[PDB]
């Protein structure tokens, strides 16, 4: 799984892959690895697929019952604190390690949780089998300031790195914008680079291939 | 282990059983009798584990003897069945598993049908026309393959059970000291004491 | 028999005699206090009132410091304000602690109001007599004043009056927000509003105040402090050479 | 308990003769449940509550006359014994079993006497392939009953007078689902009977085969089969 | 004892709902303790889900921990299980069992609110539901509860038809509320809410069209004021 | 040794225009000996269909399970469960037992009937919904289906044509597996009616 | 990691590196491992960021806790809350820690908590993986009593050194003083340690 | 409905709780007990009332120590001075566990106050029997506190409990009024002795054993020893002087 963050001057972008493996195989070509926790705090997934989507969907239900008692807009740094004291609590065992992004009423905040229950705050991140090829690209392209189109171009750039340089991640590119202003824009295959070219033949059979030896109709309702 | 045996044909439900109880180094009794009555039209052959092996069994007799005694009615095999099933998936995210094969074999009074249902350990059930656990299986099922039809007499498949046990006692390395037979039928649960040269 | 005047449960017309007496219990100390909104600040005067000499006036206040940024001023006997502000100082830290923010004014309030309200639902545990008004200047709010009371109540004030003379100290304000049709006192320094809280108060209660019958809290952003003896005779000082 | 009396249980026993009326006849291919609305506002909402007559499983439903929230706490647990008999030996949950079983949570009360009994009584409804079909009662004594036609709530003592009097053996289903609005006729402080004042249900032989159907009527559907006689 | 909390409910603010066919409808009072209190700072309409809101008449706080122990029940017993959110019929069915609670345990006295809930759900559309004290609950085509509540369900019987649109129904439930009003009548007295058409304005984000936004949504004291004056 | 690869069996599903198929093997098996023929991974709850691969005494036990917890969404919700909804009611209800879990690899396949929109997702032991567009698979022969699929699928394909498409992807896999086989069944699932055919296919 | 903190005339100054390693990949090179307890008490984190990272949290809580009812809070206390979290759970915990901070009176008061959970006070005190290679140049250049740019020096070379030999170590060098004046924040790039 | 005064967690019809009241009545009708905060710690002294001949003399101590630094003295119900006391202790030691500092005085009442406070809040517990006087000397010079069983407290620079209250109290301000400074603590020792041997003449009945002890920053170098010996005759012998 290839997953990244980028902050920018009046937000935060994060970005990731979409492709599933279990050991050598590819399950889904195209899960979307990006979870929404709050309207405007969004985080993306890698390491064990159930325990990403889980304890966010865990973290976010706590947040949204959070923002109710307060009357308040939900807090990335809220997000962030639950997250870690969960995952610590369980020494390791729950497989996440998330980049986790968005805007509140303090500002633009970009993190990254480890599934030991480690934070990192930072300017950009990236994270899962293809975090290498990622930050190389995220290392030579950054400057401080980016506009919202050069940090969208940035990270859907450093997601690519992943997809062709990394057996671990692949196919499409889904991105989430969180400028402090606007609303949320979650572009799902923002970038389809994989389109699998029109096969030579077409397998579809003759009716009546298939040999058969009892038929039947079960009933669906009572 | 320790021969579990079972065949159902058309008016009844047969269980071989092998009469051997063997401690490491000794065999300890030539007679024993691998089965407990669950009711009149229900019976429950069984072999594996040392102590889990009969203490399974018994509860089991327990608990639907109690429900015998308390609906007046006599539990229908399908739902003897499906509850010594969960017994056993129950107990096996448990801490100590029972560790336990069985064959229940009974006749439906209400279908008046013979049912024969094979569940392991695990709690694994399926429903057979013959069935085995451990490796009893392998030197019996490819006579029956053979050999069977489900209009089968209740005589025609004594003669098929016998030449089982004839194969077993060839080509098996363990000396499990016989079988005892037990028949389940509309009249209930007999057992016939003259097979080792019927 | 006659014992639904004894427990928090209801009498035939719908009335929890237990809560109503409580509130009776506010005023047993005998200190009046008052809150404003300032256009930075909050302000919270109470009295002050040591009988005896063997006293130690440093040692009595009804002011408490609940965490950096939130204050809170209790009417009512000391056990139950002590029992109160414990509480709070801790449900305030471990807010912090759990969601990553400071707490904020009015959540605090929710949730001793919250608490004010199991004691008047439940057989074996009786409300306490207090009146607990929480300031702060909220990161998202601005100046805030928040009060909660035995009934379970809370709600939020542009400024507020407790106790005794309670109706006397708020029909004076009243009277002030009606005349600059505001929410607050346009004031920039809170020195300044801390001078007409003091001020509308000797108005109100026909009583000069000296250094030592005055309790002082103030809130600014990033701080919520109490004034000292002297920080008050400089404030009294202040308001005697104009008025 | 002075005389060998039951008293917080008459207590309830007669706060059900207040509430509702409802009734059960058991044809020999049918069963039949039928009951009374509370008090109606013009504004409440007929269609949707369904508040007296429930549904336990797929062969089984039962009528209530007694407090609403308390029969809530009681059918939610009835569910339940149903599907863990489903889970446990793979057959539906027999009459009988399922009837005890509440009775006996009922009786639970009747005794530990440190909580309050339970309103509400219930007529059963039910078919299961040892006793064909079937009809029970259960008052909050603890004690069921077999009926071959029944009846529970205020005018209670009326119904059973006038129900002994037109019900015959052979009965049909078509011929019970009469024999149940006929004589709400009399049992009826409303003068004059509609469709929205009743809820309805039927365990036929199937709507085709050897099997059983179970069918709560929709609103429309009372106000068809109440063309057969009552109101036109 | 039941019958002493309904007593409560019976004085305290007037409130009430109408459901239509395109929406639902639920207002009460905002009776200001003092001039001093800024009115804004205390909601009588909360929203529990963004498809289900509630309204009540008479004990503040117990209603207050009724709504947030009846947000989360609406998480721990049903989204965190099937992903969705609860219909109204049901969310209504878990907070009923929440006070019948109250009711038949010992040592707490039962809740001295009755609730007006209000909400959609995908497959029985529409739906108004009234909570008591006893743990019972009624579906509605509109009513009220509180002081002005005999005056207000007549009212309601005689201006009622189904086929309202929502828009009726605020008509209308703004002039019933105006025959009972105790304190002023304005925008600032007034807390409105409706169960409509989804606000996809009101989402926070864009990019799954598969979820739209919340039916909920809850006047501005500009709007209200608006229709006061073309009333 | 291997709890998902004791017993074994395949289970496969797919969309076409406006239906769904779901298929799978009728093997239950011990490690090496066949033990039943007859045994069906494909269940029932309304018109919501699931498929469980894996070890046996756990695909019975979630089907004894969900025909209860569906059974009970009836009663209480006045409908029948919903596809999408049973989906996420398996993700929730399979990651309950996180840390000892069911070692099964289910796909659920039905039509929603609101909507009349085409559905089918699959999970791992734990929960992770896979939902996808084109096709679903899950057992022993994980990898021989996915070969299969991916190669013979179109999306789009009429019923009585993707009848012959998801059987000749299911037999054929599991002719190049030694654990699957024995039989074959094979649901096609139209917006209201239901045709279920059994396959001929070697035994061995 | 690669920490230390050192006493002076006018207080304490801490000092660390800022790269947290997972393997061979630098996971972040930018690390804030100088973490706040208090107005004027900090620790040095060194060791699973995942258990310092909760420790601290845990400390500034409880120190959040006694400023509310009982007051300011002395250096040493921060010290004892940190050992009784450190200690009583040493079983599962990889955390060496280092608590420094200024009060009126002592002004410089340095604690160092190594891993068994045991507590030390001393005038100075060195840690984390890179630690081991400066034990030499410090014992040999410190001095007590030194002024505020003399002990900035002292622990530039100090960590200048550290890093050079430390593959663990590395990053820019962060430092925090804390003097009654206030909290001042240094830091120093890798063009300038390095050519030391 | 009436009966607002049996139960303990009551509020009367006017904002009391009168079970509470009662109890300051067991106090008022005990032995009279004091504290005198001087300019660098505290004295306390009690009245050891004899009654019998066979009492053992010096033997049956009343004032008890909390840690190592701080004094208690209680006037009423004693053992319910003692199971105050005890839970004085357990606190005191799981904040010096946890703080390393041994407990600050002011943080010290304050959980005593808690300790007392929540014995008026269910029906169920009876409040403590007792005022209890304590202080020492901490991080910030001295402390003398006082604690009566409704859970109020507050620091005095005198203050007195028990038969004698209202007598010692105006002694007590007839020093606070010469000397604004404080006494000096071994003055502070001779004048409590005073004050004991004066307010006995309101239990006069029965005869007396005085005890002391005290907290003083030079003359017990901040710790809790009590006053023995000769300097305990050289203030038995300073009160005999002031009585006649």
């Amino acid at each position: 799984t290839t997953i990244v963050g980028v902050k920018f001057n009046n937000g935060v972008v994060i970005a990731a892959d979409t492709r599933s493996t279990q050991g050598p195989i590819v399950a889904d070509k195209n899960c979307a690895k990006l979870h929404r926790i709050s309207p405007k705090i969004w985080c993306a997934g890698a390491g064990t697929a159930a325990d990403t989507e889980a304890v966010t969907q865990l973290i976010g239900s706590n947040i949204e019952l959070h923002s109710l008692y307060t009357s308040r807009e939900p807090r990335v740094v809220s997000a962030l604190q639950m997250l870690k004291q969960h995952l610590f609590k369980y020494q390791g065992h729950i497989g996440a390690y998330l980049i986790v992004a968005g805007v509140d009423p303090t500002g633009s905040h970009l993190f990254s949780i480890h599934a030991h229950g480690s934070t990192d705050v930072g300017y950009y991140l990236s994270l899962g089998s293809g975090s290498l090829a990622a930050m190389a690209v995220l290392e030579s392209h950054w400057k401080q300031d980016l506009t919202k189109e050069e940090a969208i171009k940035l990270a859907s750039d450093a997601i690519q790195a992943g997809i062709w340089n990394d057996l671990g991640s692949g196919s499409n590119v889904d991105v989430c914008v969180m400028e402090i202003g606007k609303d949320a824009e979650y572009l799902r295959n923002y970038l389809t680079p994989n389109v699998r070219e029109e096969k030579q033949k077409s397998y579809k059979f003759p009716r009546g291939t298939t040999a058969v030896l009892k038929e039947s109709i079960v009933n669906i309702c009572d | 282990m320790d021969i579990i045996l079972g065949i159902r044909v058309q008016d009844s439900v047969i269980l071989a059983s092998s009469k051997a109880v063997t401690r490491g180094i000794s065999v300890l009794k030539d007679s024993d009798d691998k089965t407990r009555q669950l009711s009149p039209h229900t019976l429950m052959s069984f072999a594996g584990e040392a102590g889990d092996t009969v203490q399974f069994a018994e509860y089991i007799q327990a608990n639907i003897q109690l429900y015998s005694i308390r609906e007046d009615y006599e539990l229908s095999p399908q739902a003897v069945s499906s509850f010594v099933r969960q017994e056993l998936a129950k107990s096996i995210r448990s801490r100590r598993p029972y560790q336990v094969n069985v064959l229940i074999g009974g006749y439906d009074k209400k279908k008046n049908k013979p049912e024969l249902y094979q569940i392991d350990y695990l709690g694994t059930k399926v429903e057979l026309p013959y069935g085995a656990h451990g490796y009893s299986g392998f030197y019996t099922f490819s006579l029956l393959d053979h050999h069977y039809r489900p209009d089968m007499t209740t005589e025609e498949g004594l003669d098929l059970l016998k030449l089982c046990v004839q194969e077993l006692e060839k080509r098996m390395p363990m000396d499990f000291k016989g079988v005892i037979v037990k028949i389940v039928d509309k009249d209930g649960i007999r057992q016939v004491d003259d097979f080792q040269a019927q | 028999a006659g014992y639904d005047r004894h427990i928090t449960i209801f009498s035939p017309e719908g009335r929890l005699y237990q809560v109503e007496y409580a509130f009776k219990a506010t005023n047993q100390t005998n200190i009046n206090s008052l809150a404003v909104r300032g256009k930075d600040c909050t302000v919270v005067i109470s009295q002050k009132k040591v009988p005896d000499k063997l006293l130690d006036p440093t040692t009595v206040s009804y002011i408490f410091c609940i965490s950096r940024t939130i204050g809170m001023v209790v009417n009512g006997p000391i056990p139950d304000a002590r029992n109160a502000a414990l509480r709070a100082k801790a449900e305030a830290a471990e807010f912090r602690y759990k969601y990553g923010y400071d707490m904020p004014c009015d959540v605090l309030a929710k949730r001793m109001a919250n608490l004010s309200q199991i004691y008047t639902q439940r057989a074996y545990m009786r409300p306490l007599g207090v009146i607990l008004t929480f300031v702060s200047v909220d990161e998202e709010l601005g100046p805030s004043i928040y009060k909660t009371d035995p009934a379970g109540y809370y709600v939020g004030y542009k400024a507020t009056a407790t106790g005794p003379k309670q109706q006397e100290i708020t029909t004076n304000l009243e009277n002030h927000f009606k005349k600059s049709k505001i929410d607050h006192i346009n004031e920039e320094s809170w020195e300044k509003v801390v001078e007409f809280a003091i001020t509308h108060m000797i108005d109100a209660l026909g009583t000069e105040f000296s250094k030592n019958d005055l309790e002082v809290g103030v809130a600014t952003k990033d701080k919520f402090f109490t004034l000292s003896a002297e920080n008050i005779e400089e404030r009294l000082v202040a308001i005697a050479e104009q008025d | 308990s002075p005389e060998g009396r039951l008293y917080q249980v008459e207590y309830a026993l007669e706060s059900i003769s207040h509430a509702g009326t409802a009734i059960g006849i058991m044809a020999s291919d049918g069963i039949v449940l039928a009951a009374e609305r509370k008090v109606t506002s013009t504004l409440l909402e007929q269609d949707t509550s369904t508040e007296k007559l429930y549904k336990l499983n797929d062969k089984i439903a039962v009528a209530v006359a007694g407090l609403t929230a308390d029969a809530e706490i009681l059918i939610n647990t009835a569910r339940i014994h149903a599907q863990n008999y489903l889970k446990t030996y793979n057959e539906d949950i027999p009459v009988e079993i399922l009837v005890r079983r509440l009775s006996d949570i009922k009786q639970g009360y009747t005794q530990h006497g440190g909580l309050r009994p339970f309103g509400v009584s219930f007529i059963y409804a039910g078919y299961d392939d040892r006793y064909g079909y079937q009809l029970y009662t259960s008052n909050p004594s603890g004690n069921y009953t077999g009926w071959k036609a029944i009846s529970v709530g205020a005018n209670t003592s009326a119904a059973q007078t006038l129900l002994q009097m037109d019900y015959k053996d052979d009965m049909k289903v078509d011929d019970a689902i009469e024999l149940a609005l006929k004589t709400l006729s009399k049992t009826t402080d409303s003068s004059a009977l509609t469709y929205d004042r009743l809820e309805f249900a039927t365990i036929r032989k199937g709507a085709n085969d050897g099997e059983v159907y179970q069918k709560i009527f929709k609103p429309q559907e009372i106000k068809d089969i109440l063309v057969k006689t009552g109101i036109t | 004892q039941i019958d002493y909390a309904l007593t409560a409910v019976k004085q305290g603010v007037t409130s009430l709902g109408i459901k239509a066919t395109n929406g639902v409808v639920i207002a009460t009072e905002k009776k200001s303790s003092s001039p001093l209190a800024m009115s804004e700072t205390l909601s009588k309409v909360s929203l529990l889900t963004p498809d289900i809101g509630a309204v009540y008449s008479g004990m503040g706080p117990d209603y207050r921990v009724l709504v947030d122990k009846s947000r989360k029940v609406a998480h721990t017993s049903y989204k965190r299980i099937y992903g969705e959110y609860p219909p109204t019929k049901l969310l209504v069915s878990e907070v009923a069992k929440i006070m019948q609670e109250a009711t038949q345990s010992g040592g707490v006295r039962p809740f001295g609110v009755s609730l007006l809930i209000a909400g959609h759900d995908e497959f029985n559309g529409f739906s108004l539901y009234q909570v008591d004290p006893s743990g019972s609950y009624f579906p509605w085509k509109a009513t009220a509860i509180g002081k002005g509540s005999v005056a207000a369900k007549t009212f309601l019987e005689k201006r009622w038809n189904d086929e309202l649109e929502l828009e009726d129904a605020i008509h209308i439930a703004l002039l019933t509320l105006k025959e009972s009003v105790e304190g002023e009548f304005n925008g600032d007295t007034i807390e409105l809410a409706i169960i409509g058409d989804e606000n996809p304005d009101l989402l926070g984000y864009t990019g799954i069209p598969t979820d739209k936004g919340p039916r909920f949504r809850k006047l501005t004291s500009q709007e209200i004021n608006d229709r006061l004056e073309a009333l | 040794s291997d709890p998902s690869s004791i017993n074994g069996g395949i289970v496969v599903a797919m969309t076409g225009k406006d239906c769904v198929a779901i298929a799978c093997d009728l093997r239950l098996g011990s490690q090496s000996l066949g033990v039943s023929n007859k045994f069906e991974k494909i269940f029932h709850y309304g018109h919501v269909f699931l498929g469980i691969t894996g070890l046996a005494t756990d695909v019975t036990t979630l089907n004894e399970m969900f025909r209860y917890k569906t059974n009970l969404y009836k009663l209480k919700e006045e409908r029948a469960i919903e596809p999408e909804t049973f989906t996420q009611l398996v993700s929730s209800s399979l990651y309950e037992r996180r840390f000892g879990p069911y070692f099964v690899g289910p796909v659920v396949a039905g039509i929603n009937s609101k909507s009349g929109k085409p559905f089918i997702a699959g999970f791992d032991l734990i929960g992770c919904i896979d939902e996808a567009k084109d096709f679903i698979v899950s057992g022993t022969a994980s990898d021989q289906l996915f070969g299969m699929c991916e190669s013979l699928y179109e999306p789009n394909l009429e019923p009585e044509d993707l009848f012959e498409t998801i059987s000749q992807a299911l037999l054929n896999a599991a002719d190049r597996d030694a654990l699957s086989g024995w039989g074959a069944v094979v649901y096609i699932i139209k917006k209201d009616e239901v045709v279920k055919r059994y396959l001929k296919m070697r035994q061995d | 990691a690669s920490i230390m903190a050192v006493t002076f005339k006018d207080g304490v100054i801490l000092g660390a590196d800022s790269r947290t390693t997972t393997g061979a990949y630098i996971a972040n090179r930018v690390t804030d491992k100088l973490t706040r307890v208090h107005d004027k008490i900090w620790c040095c984190r060194s060791g699973s960021a995942a258990d310092t990272q909760a420790i601290a949290d845990i400390v500034q809580y409880h120190l959040e806790l006694y400023t509310s009812q009982y007051g300011t809070p002395s250096t040493e206390t921060a010290a004892s809350v940190f050992k009784e979290l450190c200690y009583e759970n040493k079983d599962n915990l990889t955390a060496g820690i280092i608590v420094a901070g200024y009060d009126d009176k002592n002004k410089g008061e340095v604690y160092t908590i190594p891993l068994g959970g045991s507590v030390h006070k001393l005038p100075y005190a060195i840690a984390g993986s890179g630690s081991t290679f400066i034990y030499g140049y410090c014992d040999k250049n410190f001095r007590e009593n030194m002024s505020k740019e003399e002990t900035v020096d002292f622990i530039k070379h100090s960590l200048s050194q550290a890093i050079k030999w430390d593959g663990s170590s590395g990053g820019v060098i962060r430092m925090v003083v804390l003097t009654a004046a206030g909290v001042e924040r240094l830091i120093f790039y890798p063009d300038e340690y390095e050519q030391l | 409905g009436t009966g607002y005064d049996l139960s303990n967690s009551v509020f009367s019809p006017d904002g009391r709780n009168f079970q509470v009241e009662y109890a300051v009545k067991a106090v008022e009708n005990g032995t009279t007990s004091i504290g005198i905060k001087c300019n660098d710690g505290v004295v306390f002294a009690v009245e050891k009332l004899i009654t019998s001949k066979l009492l053992v003399p010096q033997k049956n101590v009343k004032i008890q120590v909390v840690d190592r630094h701080i004094g208690c003295v209680y006037s009423g119900l004693i053992p319910d001075g003692r199971h105050l006391v005890n839970r004085g202790r357990e606190e005191a030691a799981s904040f010096k566990k946890l703080y390393k500092t041994p407990i600050p005085i002011p943080a010290f009442a304050d959980r005593l106050g808690q300790y007392v406070q929540a014995h008026t809040l269910y029906n169920s517990v009876r409040p403590f029997g007792v005022s209890t006087i304590f202080g020492g000397v901490d991080k910030n010079g001295a402390h003398l506190y006082m604690l009566e069983p409704s859970g109020s407290y507050w620091g005095y620079k005198g203050a007195a409990t028990g038969k004698g209250r209202q007598s010692a109290k105006a002694e007590l301000e007839k020093l606070v009024d010469h000397h604004p400074e404080g006494l000096s603590a071994r003055e502070a020792v001779k004048q409590a002795a005073k004050i004991i041997y004066l307010a006995h003449e309101d239990n006069k009945e029965k005869d007396f054993e005085l005890e002391i002890s005290w907290c003083s920053l030079s003359e017990t170098n901040g710790l809790h020893k009590f006053v023995k010996g000769d300097l305990l005759q050289e203030a038995i012998d300073f009160a005999q002087k002031e009585i006649n």
